[PDB]
């Protein structure tokens, strides 16, 4: 409540290398701060590039909201979106890449596209 | 001709369409459908120093 | 306190039962032809169409 | 498509009887109720999934005695369903002839066992099936640059 | 005992092998915090070391699913568990760590003018964070392999962690043989700097 | 009572009649050599051949007089067929704008939709609805599978138990639920315990494989030559073989002379030995007899047969070039 | 020996993507956005 100015600093590296339960993820490589309607623009944008027989897109919104307006602060390899399967259909990264590719610009910052598991930061950064 | 960003962000959209230079600028050049020609941005093919850095 | 490394008792530096999946995407470097496949003139595939319908 | 498909539907003809002792409607039953109920998919994805048209009378449905509509000549009569054994590699189709998820296969290849020895055959093919699908956009992407997956799906 | 003075951290036996910095893996004894050793108790994680769960223990090993793993702790599943835990302590104490980093830059671009090298990463580790490892294991990355590291603010490197597949260390970690070493390199005057 | 064929596996071509007429009519008539304009297919009824919209365009579109090809093909089609079966009719016309038209018997979707007592629109893919269609024993698969051969001139070629596999994989793509195969159990057996089915499955199965074996063994041996020689095995090579074997060549060659058969020109101790200590110069297959070189590395489709002839010193040792 | 592991080998020349190939520049794609930080 009524933070100042340095508040929730997305400016550190964090240690944390996520676990995506999804089949595919996009992962923030950057500091920042994102708007709730960017993120509401790019769900809509891979949406549109979803068979949604098959698929279904998970958004992680759970992270703080801090005051500036109400946006969030992201730190370096925090999930954002996952590719979840609900049949045998399995993606090339060409494939996933290309559909998280909508909605990567509405993002304003980096983002990596990673596979199933544990990133490995080694191979992303 | 649209001016792509740098040399990734070119692609060849067409049966015809060709990679091309332009005087160490790369370019795409589709003799049929002209829509498809894409440069990249760069410098101007006539610059000074003091004109253009 | 000082932080270090306990020595090897047994087994390799690097761990070989253990690995962790290496985190790229899985491309045979023969299945998408792109580099690094050193293939010597003699042995040059995928010719079906151009010059390996007429053969040796 | 409307093309090349039935426009008509005869029906079955059931030549001769397979068995000469002739089932309890109980029996008749508990067969069929074990029929409606089926399993899809062969890996972590498993679904049962019940089954649409489930015959009156599981013991004469294929296996003998029973005419197939699938005659065309004017003098064809329709031909009656011999016996099991007569049927060449039934029995060896019957373990290789199921949906079989690549991964799957390989792990029964790198044990070193397979059901049917045909198995291999099952797997060098389906690896073909999909080097081909590499080798066609292959072809595809030289002429002209095609991207995978940017186009909006459906409307 | 009183509602003042709570013990700073409480002793805790492990029956989950737990990822973050705080917990470890199965069969060890650990003193960790008050509220994370009361959310790991509650949660039936972890157990208070009466003597006979010294001695043994019902574990679980994750692909059953159920406290059927049992582990007596022997002679040569202390050491073992010695040995292990002196492993992840350094994975758990570099990649927390932030080693603060503070030089001289001139010129326009945010180039500090004595880059680093290998020699004095590992010795930052020993300064700030008293960890000792041999220098050679550190790799950095491909952009800062030709010039050292050399540029201001938020950089990182790779460290080596070499044995562990005789702890079996897998999936506790976020991957076996490496830890993002962060380096945060920050411009100072004439005063405050060295080199 | 009355069981027709009771013997171990000989039900695989249709009978007489249906065969030799089918030989007539669906038929091959011999490519003349020319360049091919166009491959065009359709699907016609028996009796019917019509100059209406399909066929009618596509020869007015060269300029041909459709009302030939539908004489013709009518008066070859109309006797001999039952009403309302539609047929592939594979017409080719060539440079000359002269054309060969094939009939052939009806798609696998039509026998399928036959066989099933299914009409049009009443099966789909699986995911796609969450139920199967209709059930299906293998019994009927055969029957489905016995009437598209690849050549009516030799109906045995391709053999049934491997392409009845493709109607049995298109069915599955249909939607068809099965019994041998997708669900435990065979359809019950009203007279016998099911350990009396089972033993009786391990022989019969076995009985199958001798016969497919030996049949594929003649197949074989109606072929030319080249099939009969050395693919060595390139699997049994340790990734980093193979590659380092494909950046030179004589890696390769000296082991393709390394293991082959002890054929009369093949089989030098001389040049086999030196080749042998020349691949484990380098790491190579090492810990080999040079008689289990011969089996590690064969012809892994070529059948049991031919390939134990290979193996057998015996038999090979008398192909000898004469005079 | 630490050094069969650790990887010190100075790429001098950044390797190029491959436009002289219709196939490889395609196959090559990188599906990357420049952002510019804010
Ligand atoms: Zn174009």
């Amino acid at each position: 409540i009524r933070q100042f100015r340095r508040y929730g600093d997305p400016r550190y590296i964090n240690n944390e290398a996520a676990l995506i339960r999804g089949q595919w993820g996009l992962i923030t490589a950057d500091f920042g701060m994102v708007t709730q309607s960017q993120m509401e623009n790019a769900r809509l944008a891979i949406l549109r590039r979803l068979p949604r027989g098959s698929f279904t897109l998970t958004m992680h919104t759970d992270y703080e909201e801090f005051p500036v307006h109400f946006a969030f602060k992201f730190t370096t390899g925090v999930p954002l979106f996952e590719i979840m399967p609900i049949s045998a259909r399995r993606l090339n990264q060409a494939e996933a890449e290309g559909i998280f590719l909508a909605g990567r610009p509405f993002i304003p910052l980096q983002t990596v596209v990673v596979p199933q598991g544990r990133v490995d930061e080694y191979h992303v950064f | 001709p649209q001016m792509v960003m740098s040399r990734d962000e070119l692609k060849l959209r067409c049966e015809y369409c060709r990679f091309e230079w332009i005087h160490d600028t790369l370019c795409v050049r589709c003799p049929a459908q002209p829509s498809h020609d894409q440069r990249e941005m760069w410098l101007h093919s006539t610059w000074m120093w003091g004109k253009q850095q | 306190r000082y932080y270090a490394l306990p020595h090897l008792r047994t087994g390799p530096p690097m761990p070989t039962t253990l690995e962790q999946p290496s985190g790229e995407f899985p491309w045979g470097k023969f299945s998408t032809m792109v580099g690094g496949t050193r293939i010597h003139p003699l042995y040059r595939p995928d010719g079906f169409f151009k010059d390996n319908m007429y053969p040796a | 498509k409307r093309t090349g498909k039935p426009a008509d539907t005869p029906d079955y003809k059931q030549v001769y009887l397979p068995y000469d002792a002739a089932p309890t409607e109980r029996e008749l039953e508990r067969e069929r109720r074990r029929f409606k109920q089926a399993y899809h998919g062969r890996m972590e994805h498993r679904k049962l999934v019940e089954v649409k048209e489930v015959p009156l009378n599981v013991y004469t449905y294929g296996k003998e005695g029973m005419s197939l509509p699938i005659a065309i000549f004017k003098d064809q009569k329709d031909p009656v369903i011999g016996p099991e054994w007569t049927y060449p590699g039934i029995y060896e189709n019957k373990i290789a002839a199921q949906h079989w998820y690549t991964e799957e296969l390989f792990d029964k290849e790198s044990k070193e066992a397979f059901e049917s020895p045909w198995q291999q055959q099952i797997l060098d093919n389906q690896v073909k099936r999909r080097m081909a699908k590499v080798m066609f956009r292959m072809r595809q992407v030289n002429m002209k640059a095609v991207d995978l997956f940017q186009k909006e799906r459906g409307s | 005992m009183a509602p003042e003075l709570q013990l700073e951290y409480m002793p805790v036996l492990f029956t989950r092998t737990i990822l973050g910095p705080q917990g470890g893996f199965a069969g060890e004894e650990r003193l960790v915090k008050l509220e994370v050793a009361r959310k790991y108790m509650e949660a039936g994680h972890a157990v208070t070391p009466t003597e006979e769960l010294r001695r043994g223990l019902w574990c679980y090993n994750p692909d059953t699913d159920k406290y059927d793993c049992f582990i007596e702790r022997n002679e040569e599943f202390l050491d073992f568990a010695a040995r292990k835990r002196q492993w992840l302590d350094v994975y758990w104490r570099v990649n927390t760590g932030y080693l603060l980093f503070g030089r001289q830059s001139w010129g326009q671009g945010f180039l500090i003018n004595c880059p680093l090298r290998k020699r004095d990463v590992a010795q930052k580790l020993w300064e700030q964070y008293k960890v000792r490892i041999d220098p050679r294991l550190i790799e950095f990355r491909e952009k800062d392999r030709r010039t050292g590291i050399q540029e201001l603010g938020h950089n990182w490197c790779w460290l080596y962690l070499p044995g562990a597949e005789e702890l079996g260390i897998n999936r506790e970690v976020y991957d076996n043989k490496r830890v993002k070493v962060r380096i945060h390199v920050r411009k100072m005057n004439s005063m405050f700097a060295l080199y | 009572p009355k069981t027709v064929c009771v013997e171990p596996g000989s039900n695989r071509l249709p009978e007489a009649l249906v065969v030799e007429k089918a030989r007539d009519i669906f038929g091959r008539p011999e490519f003349p050599g020319k360049r091919v304009l166009h491959n065009w297919r359709f699907f016609i009824k028996a009796g019917k051949a019509a100059t209406g919209p399909p066929v009618g365009q596509e020869f007015s579109k060269l300029g041909l007089k459709a009302m030939d090809f539908a004489k013709v093909f009518n008066d070859r089609t109309k006797p001999h067929f039952k009403e309302d079966v539609e047929l592939i009719v594979r017409i080719q016309v060539y440079f000359d704008k002269s054309y060969l038209f094939t009939i052939e018997p009806p798609p696998t979707a039509w026998f399928i939709l036959r066989a099933l007592r299914k009409k049009r629109r009443e099966t789909g893919p699986v995911p796609l609805r969450g139920h199967y269609c209709a059930l299906m024993t293998l019994e009927m698969a055969y029957e489905i599978a016995k009437m598209k051969p690849l050549c009516w001139g030799r109906p045995e070629y391709p053999l049934l138990e491997t392409r009845v596999r493709r109607v049995v994989g298109q069915a599955r793509r249909m939607g068809v639920c099965f019994i041998g195969v997708d669900t435990p159990y065979s359809s019950p057996v009203k007279d016998m315990t099911e350990q009396q089915y089972t033993e009786e499955c391990e022989r019969y199965r076995r009985i199958h494989m001798e016969q497919y074996t030996t049949l594929r063994q003649r197949e074989l041996e109606e072929a030319p030559l080249i099939e009969r020689l050395h693919r060595p095995n390139m699997s049994p090579l340790t990734d980093e073989q193979i590659e380092e074997g494909l950046r030179d060549p004589c890696l390769l060659d000296t082991l393709w002379r390394a293991s082959h058969p002890l054929s009369p020109y093949h089989r030098d101790l001389r040049e086999r030995e030196l080749a042998r200590r020349y691949l484990n110069a380098r790491g190579w297959v090492k810990d080999m007899t040079p008689e289990e070189m011969r089996i590690v590395f064969m012809n892994y489709r070529l059948p049991e047969g031919e390939k134990r002839k290979q193996m057998d010193e015996a038999a090979m040792s008398g192909e000898v070039y004469w005079t | 020996d630490p050094s069969a592991f650790v990887s010190d080998t100075v790429k001098l020349r950044d390797d190029k993507r491959p436009y002289w190939s219709r196939r490889r520049w395609a196959l090559t794609d990188k599906f990357l956005v420049p952002k510019s930080p804010k």
